[PDB]
């Protein structure tokens, strides 16, 4: 009765200083306090823990809760706790083990007296607020603290060296603050129990200090978005339990350490956006590897064959390097490969047949290589694929019949290869297709009528091929179509007179075909057309006067069989190059 | 509020 009375009173007093518009604390306003929402008691009915996470509470920090004599845990995570923290706010909180104030609206400085008022803390989080001034040097005085998270605030100055005394620390998160340009303090090497060090976006400069080799329990090292320099130290290779190394977007140079391949515990490695030179290490036995990212470096050599030992590898992005040679034939066969971007390298040889072996492959990006040969029929059955960019390679042969109608395929970019054949009527199946980009190839046959059913399509770019027959009347009823480029082909016939469906059409480019008849009147009514190229055709008759409604970047009706008079808007001599090569055409 | 500690999803 007594410790229930005391505690119910303390909790209700706390509640009256907060505002609760979602009515999260209705259960506080007949029943025992130990069964109220967010409230936990020990066996003698004393409140031990108060967890109000995600309760939409608004108001100052309810320091009255610290008057609860057995309170060890307080969470106000993800609320709208506002104002600043006073010294006095934690006067009575000396029993607390856990304090979580992350995701609120706190402003002002962290109190310097906090460690004196909170001597027993193990877990302190104030992540994602608007805190400012410096991290107090007095933080070195915590004798028990295991996890410190001040990530995502506006804290200034430099990371205090005194933090190195807090040798009970297993996690230190200071990422995403406004520190002055400075080095990683050497004293942080004292924190030999650290498993997580997250100093991303902390304006760090210089090398990773040598003293951090003493952090042999690191599981996660994350130093992304700094200007760190020097080698990636090879002692990361002899971390027995390392799972994640994140170094994206620094100025690291030299080579990846050669011994990397023996890091069996490693799940994720990212050293992208650096100045790394040399090769990818070989004799890789990276068994637990899920993700490797080395994009935007100056790496050279092959992708080693021993990457196929990584049977859980799902993400591989090495784009924007100087990588050479042929890729492992067995790549993907025994991996759940999901995202693969090897663009802008100097790879050669064929694309592995079983790259989508386990059916998980979504992105296959290989822009700007020298890949050769044909696309496997296995890829043509890879229904997981959403994004496919194979442009600017040495590829040839015919595309698999199933490859044009994969359900989730959004981008099919094949341009600037030697691909042959006709586009099959199985393209009807590609219900999510936005962008077809097949310029500069050697395709032939008709453009299928089935394309018109794909209501998503915004782009049909198939310039410089050998397409023939008429343009399907289907293509008019594609409300979302933006760009139609079928220039430099063998297309014959006319344009449909009815074009009101093309509300979003911006570019229409049909130059260098065998097209005929008059230019439809409704081209001038099209509300967002800026590009119109119908030159090098056999278009005859009078130029419609409705084209004067348009503001065009490009207007080219040259080298046709046109007749009559040029519309008066385009009468001036600067437009004259747009109409040359037409027998029966003059200016007034 | 805060980006997660993990890989970059920059791709072409
Ligand atoms: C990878 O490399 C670096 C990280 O080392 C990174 O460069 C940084 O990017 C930020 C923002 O992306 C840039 O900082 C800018 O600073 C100027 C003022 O000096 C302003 O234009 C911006 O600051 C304002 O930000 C708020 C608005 O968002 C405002 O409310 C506020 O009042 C500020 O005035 C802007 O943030 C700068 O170029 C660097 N900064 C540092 C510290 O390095 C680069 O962007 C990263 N690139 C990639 C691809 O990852
Ligand atoms: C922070 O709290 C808000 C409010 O409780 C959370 O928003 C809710 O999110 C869930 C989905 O997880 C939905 O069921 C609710 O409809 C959302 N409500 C509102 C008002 O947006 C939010 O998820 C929490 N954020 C975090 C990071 O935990
Ligand atoms: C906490 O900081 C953020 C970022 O400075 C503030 O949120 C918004 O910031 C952008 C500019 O980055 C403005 O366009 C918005 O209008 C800001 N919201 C406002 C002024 O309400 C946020 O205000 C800060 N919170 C507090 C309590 O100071
Ligand atoms: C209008 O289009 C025609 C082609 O239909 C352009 O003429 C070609 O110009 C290029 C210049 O690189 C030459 O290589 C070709 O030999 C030309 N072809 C013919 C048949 O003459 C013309 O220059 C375009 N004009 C404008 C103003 O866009
Ligand atoms: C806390 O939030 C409420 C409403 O969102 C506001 O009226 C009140 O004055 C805030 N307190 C501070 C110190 O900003
Ligand atoms: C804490 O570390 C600072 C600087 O790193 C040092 O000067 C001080 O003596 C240390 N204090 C204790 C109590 O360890
Ligand atoms: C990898 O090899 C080096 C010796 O060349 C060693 O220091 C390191 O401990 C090895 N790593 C593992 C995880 O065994």
């Amino acid at each position: 009765m007594g410790s229930l009375n005391q505690d119910a009173t303390i909790l209700r007093q706390a509640k009256l200083g907060l505002s609760d518009p979602a009515q999260s604390l209705s259960s506080w306003s007949d029943v025992t306090p130990c069964k109220w929402l967010g409230v936990s008691c020990d066996a003698t009915s004393n409140v031990v823990s108060v967890d109000l996470s995600s309760f939409m509470l608004v108001g100052p920090f309810p320091s009255i809760l610290c008057h609860l004599p057995s309170l060890h845990s307080l969470s106000l995570y993800n609320n709208s706790i506002n104002g600043s923290l006073s010294a006095d706010d934690f006067d009575t909180c000396h029993n607390l083990i856990s304090l979580d104030l992350s995701e609120n609206l706190l402003v002002g400085s962290i109190p310097k007296s906090l460690p004196f008022n909170l001597p027993n803390l193990k877990f302190l989080e104030i992540s994602g607020n608007n805190l400012s001034d410096t991290i107090p040097s007095s933080f070195g005085e915590f004798r028990k603290l295991e996890s410190l998270n001040l990530a995502g605030n506006f804290l200034s100055g430099t990371i205090p060296a005194s933090l190195g005394n807090v040798t009970t620390l297993k996690e230190l998160k200071l990422a995403y603050n406004l520190f002055s340009p400075s080095q990683i303090p050497s004293q942080l090497g004292n924190l030999t129990e650290l498993q997580v060090l997250w100093l991303a976006g902390c304006n760090l400069v210089g090398p990773i200090p040598p003293s951090l080799s003493r952090l042999t329990s690191l599981v996660n090292l994350d130093l992304t978005f700094n200007q760190l320099t020097g080698s990636i130290p090879s002692w990361i290779t002899q971390l027995k339990t390392v799972e994640q190394i994140e170094l994206f977007n620094n100025s690291f140079s030299g080579e990846l350490p050669e011994s990397m391949g023996n890091m069996t515990t490693l799940k994720r490695f990212d050293a992208s956006m650096n100045k790394l030179t040399g090769k990818i290490p070989d004799n890789l036995n990276l068994l637990n590897l899920e993700s490797l990212n080395l994009f935007e470096n100056m790496l050279e050599g092959p992708l080693p064959e021993s990457i196929t030992r990584s049977k859980t590898l799902s993400e591989l992005k090495l784009f924007n390097n100087r990588l050479t040679g042929v890729l492992p034939s067995q790549l993907g066969a025994n991996s759940p490969l999901q995202y693969v971007d090897l663009s802008y390298n100097r790879f050669s040889g064929e694309i592995p047949a079983n790259v989508c072996g386990e059916g998980k492959l979504e992105y296959l990006i290989l822009i700007d290589n020298s890949f050769s040969g044909e696309i496997s029929n296995n890829l043509g059955k890879c229904k997981s694929l959403t994004r496919v960019r194979l442009s600017n390679n040495k590829l040839s042969g015919q595309i698999p019949h199933g490859f044009w109608g994969l359900p989730r395929l959004s981008l099919l970019e094949l341009s600037d290869n030697s691909f042959t054949g006709s586009i099959p009527k199985t393209i009807i199946g590609a219900k999510n297709l936005s962008n077809l980009r097949i310029s500069k190839n050697r395709f032939s046959g008709s453009i299928p009528n089935e394309i018109g059913s794909l209501n998503g399509i915004i782009e049909i770019s198939g310039a410089e091929n050998d397409f023939s027959g008429e343009i399907p009347e289907s293509l008019v009823k594609l409300k979302q179509l933006s760009r139609l480029d079928l220039s430099k082909n063998q297309l014959s016939g006319e344009i449909p007179r009815e074009l009101r469906g093309w509300k979003n059409l911006n570019e229409l480019n049909l130059a260098n075909n065998h097209l005929s008849g008059e230019i439809p009147k409704e081209v001038g009514i099209l509300p967002v057309l800026n590009y119109l190229d119908l030159s090098s055709n056999q278009f005859s008759g009078e130029i419609p006067l409705e084209l004067q409604n348009l503001k065009l970047n490009v207007l080219n009706l040259s080298y046709n069989h046109l007749s009559g008079k040029i519309p008066p808007l385009y009468a001036n001599k600067i437009y004259a190059h747009d109409f040359i090569g037409n027998p029966g055409l003059c200016v007034d | 509020l805060v980006p997660p500690s993990g890989p970059s999803m920059r791709h072409n």
